This record gives C-alpha cells, structure tokens and sequence, in this order.
RNA sequence: AGCCAGGAUGUUGGCUUAGAAGCAGCCAUCAUUUAAAGAAAGCGUAAUAGCUCACUGGUCGAGUCGGCCUGCGCGGAAGAU
C-alpha cells in the first residue's frame, strides 16, 4: 500500500541531522536482518501526514530509494516532545 | 496537598532545571494533558487542576497525576537577616521539564477532555497542550 | 379527549407514585397483554395508520420509570 | 459595556469587530455582552 | 447527514413505485400543518396512495425512465408527489379536496 | 449565507413536583408521520403562553467551513520638574 520516495544520507551526525531537519526533512534507518543498515533523509510532513493512519503501525511498507524497492515495517519512533512533529524512525526489513 | 509522607532528609539543593522530559508518551488513558513550558509546579495548583478536571467530568471517568513534587522550597520567613543558616520549609514542588505529560484521561469524549484540560490549563502557570493515545 | 399514558400505570401496571429509579433500579415488569388492548381502545387521535407505528410507540414512552418489557 | 482584557462570543448573536485598531463585542440580542479592550 | 448513497438511495426507493405507479400528483405545499398532515398520511393507504415529498430537483434521475418523463420539468418551487398504485383517481381527488378546502395553493400538477 | 416555509402527537416523560409543559431541577434521553422536528442548545414565563435555533424543501448560483505548522504584527500597558 505505502510507498516512500527517498534521498540517501550522504552526510551523518547532528550538525547535519539538525540542518536537514531545519530543511524540513528527518532523517530514519532501516535494519534488521543479514545486510548491513542503511540510512535515510526524507521529507517530513509526507510522512507526518501518513502516520495518522491506524494502518501504518500494521501494514507492510515500500520504500523507494535508488530505484531499489524495500519492504519494511515500522518498529519504533523518536517523536519530538511537545510540539506535532517527529524526529527519527527504526525501520526492520523482512 | 500532595505530599510525601516521609522524606529521607528535609531539605534540598536549588538544583536546576536544565534537558527535556521522559515520561512523554500517553501510557494510561485516552487523553493527555502535557506541559511545553518549562518550570515548577506547586501541590495547590496541581490539587487545583484536579478539581477542575472532576468539576468538568463531575465525577466519572478515571484521572491519572504522572507528577509529584518530591521537592520542598526553603524559604526564609519575613524580616530575616541573610546568612544564620538555610531557610525552613513552607511549600513543595515539582520539577516540570517541556514535554512532560502532566495529566491524563480516560473514559469520557474527545470534546469534553479537550475543554475539561483548558479549563485546568489556565490553573498553571506554563503553557500546556492537548495529546491522544499513541504508539 | 383521551387520557394519558402516565396515569395508566397506577391503575394496570402495579405501582403507585412515579419512578423514583428510572435506571438505577427496577421495580416491577410489564409485558404486552397490558397494553395492545389499550392502543386498541385508543384509535381516536393517534400517529400513524399501523398498528405497529404507534404498538413500539407507546411502549417507549413507559421505559423511562425501572420497568422491564416482556415480549 | 464592561472593558475586560479577554473578551469572548457570549451566545448566538455576539459579534466580533475590529474598530480603531480596539477590539469590540457587539450583541444584537443582550446589552451585557458589550466589550472592548480585547 | 445525507451520504451519496443516501442521495441514491431515495432514487432506488422511489423509482420503482415510480415503475409501479398509475397516475400522480405533482403540487405546490407552499404551508402545511402537522396535523394538515397526518389526516393525509391516514388517507394514503387508508385509499392506498403512496405519497413522497422528495429533494424537487432530485426526480429526473427515477422519472428519466420514459415512458414516466411525462410533466418532467415541473420542479420550480417546493413540490411532492402522491402516486397511486390501485384504481387511479382517488388520490389526485384527495388533493381536490384541499384545493379548496385549505384555502392556499393552485395545485401545478 | 441570505429570503420564502414548516418546525407536531402520545407529552405536563416519571418526580421533593409550593408551581415546572425541553423550561433551575435527580434519571435515562427512547417511539409515530414523513424531508425533518433534539422527549432537547438558550433568553422568557406566577405555572402556561408567544417570538428563535439544531433539521428539511424551494428560490440564487461558484466556491465554502474551521483544525495544524509557521514569519511578522494588535490590545493587555497608569506616575510623579
Ligand atoms: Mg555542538
Ligand atoms: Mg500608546
Ligand atoms: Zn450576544
């Protein structure tokens, strides 16, 4: 059902997390499994504007990133403390 | 009114305020009443938001306090000299972080959790919002 | 012209003054060979040209006192 | 009218208007909910 | 409030009474009592007449089956219809009455 | 959103009802007719009554309603040569 367009975290660390998240993205990793993680940069409010929805947490998810197709599902969450936004998202592959 | 019932000592350092909250996520209930400022709260003004909430709800539905002071403020009473030893205790207070969930609700609707928690929000003195059950 | 259907159950019903317990408690039941009979009686100035329009609706109105409907 | 900093829609017919830069209640139903200084 | 299928719905409930209907009446009901209209309801199937008051551009949709487009644009003010289903007549006759019995409108149809 | 129109019956829902008819109030808040009529949102009532709304039809015809993230503003804001 979902499907995630993404860019790939060249750079690592908070100076360049906060930066790309004052550019409303936020970054996430996928791992879990035999290959090694792998981390991403991704829009922000898309997302936010996803994981409303009950079936989120459930269903399984596609990602799109270099064109390769991955099916995840959602683990856990850094949310922000008090404002309605999030921060960092633990994906496991299948 | 809420208070310990015995501390290890009776007095306590200034301390600071400094970092962000833990207890974050809605654990209990439906609704949540969570601070975005940051500061201290007294046991009146918590007591008082209480009866504000069972005012609203009039007495059904279940309410959780996540908070509780553990810590007095010493205060030096009028017309006393500085120095002579620290101050005795006349209040208690709790440490309030941002994000910090104050209050928590279940068993009634969304509209009237939402204007019950308005109704104690203007019982604090920092700016409080409104949170739903999450994951 | 036609009497009320508050009044009617002192007199076929069983109890004296009014609820009192509307849903805290019952106190007694009332099935339907009370009241067909008197919506049979009482075909003058009704709602409705069924009898099952006004059968559930005067068997509504008695709910509101700790009865129990017995069909 | 009663001069209040916080003024509010008291019922059906109350009426927000911004006149001179002041914040006014207007009802058209009861004379109490009459504000300024919003 | 009224779904899509709700809107759809009062089409598939009417159009085939209107599929098994005779003759009807399209009128004006410019203020009708409650109890002008109970008596009338009573009437309805007391004579076997099934009458509806219907949102009045929603009827094309259930008329459009031809050979029922008959006084199709008929629509202008508030109207209703009363179909009959046996022996036609003794249903516009209904309204015949209150034509000049209620003193107020000049039935349209 | 205006404007034309409706907006009931059982029903004063039971009651400590002085007196309560949605009408301060304690309880649930359910049934007819239909397009709808909350056994009720709130002013009035000695208690009624009379005038609105939540709802529905028509007239008119292109947008309309208030939730969030935000930059900048407004009131709050009165002292003494
Ligand atoms: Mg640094
Ligand atoms: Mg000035
Ligand atoms: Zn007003």
């Amino acid at each position: 059902m979902f499907t995630i367009n993404a860019e790939v975290r060249k750079e690592q660390g908070k100076g360049a997390s906060r930066r790309l998240r004052a550019a409303n993205k936020f970054p996430a990793i996928i791992y879990g499994g035999k290959e090694a993680p792998l981390a991403i940069e991704l829009d922000h409010d898309k997302v936010m504007n996803m994981q409303a929805k009950a079936e989120f947490y459930s269903e399984v998810l596609t990602i799109v990133v270099d064109g390769k197709e991955i099916k995840v599902k959602a683990q856990d969450v850094q949310r922000h403390p008090y404002k309605p936004k999030l921060q960092h998202i633990d994906f496991v592959r299948a | 009114m809420l208070q310990p019932k015995r501390t290890k000592f009776r007095k306590m350092h200034k301390g600071r305020n400094r970092g962000l909250a833990q207890g974050t996520d809605v654990s209990f209930g439906s609704f949540g009443l969570k601070a975005v400022g940051r500061g201290r709260l007294t046991a009146r003004q918590i007591e008082a938001a209480r009866r504000a909430m069972t005012r609203a709800v009039k007495r059904q539905g279940k309410i959780w306090i996540r908070v509780f002071p553990d810590k007095p403020i010493t205060e030096k009473p009028l017309a006393v000299r500085m120095g002579k030893g620290k101050g005795n205790v006349e209040y208690w207070v709790a440490l309030i972080q941002p994000g910090k969930v104050l209050y928590e609700m279940d068993g009634v609707p969304e509209e009237l959790a939402r204007e019950a928690f308005k109704l104690a929000a203007a019982k604090l003195p920092i700016k409080t919002t409104f949170v739903t059950k999450t994951v | 012209k036609t009497p009320p259907a508050a009044v009617l159950l002192k007199k076929a019903a069983g109890i004296k003054s009014g609820s009192g317990k509307p849903n805290k408690d019952k106190v007694g039941k009332i099935s339907r060979a009370q009241l067909q009979e008197i919506a049979q009686t009482k075909a003058a100035d009704m709602t409705g040209a069924d009898i099952e329009a006004m059968t559930r609706s005067i068997e509504g109105t008695a709910r509101s006192m700790g009865l129990v409907v017995e069909d | 009218m009663k001069v209040r900093a916080s003024v509010k829609k008291l019922c059906r017919n109350c009426k927000i208007v911004k006149r001179d830069g002041v914040i006014r209640v207007i009802c058209s139903a009861e004379p109490k909910h009459k504000q300024r200084q919003g | 409030a009224l779904n899509l299928q709700d809107k759809q719905a009062i089409v598939a409930e009417v159009s085939e009474v209107a599929k098994g209907a005779l003759s009807a009446v399209v009128a004006d009901s410019r203020g009708v009592t409650v109890d002008k209209m109970t008596e009338l309801r009573k009437a309805g199937r007391e004579a076997g007449v099934y009458m509806r008051v219907v949102r009045n551009t929603l009827l094309r949709r259930a008329v459009e089956g031809t050979p029922f487009e008959c006084l199709k644009d008929a629509f202008v003010g508030p109207t209703l219809i009363a179909y009959s289903m046996e022996h036609p007549g003794a249903a516009a006759r209904l309204f015949k009455e209150f034509a000049k019995a209620n003193a107020k409108f000049e039935v349209k149809a």
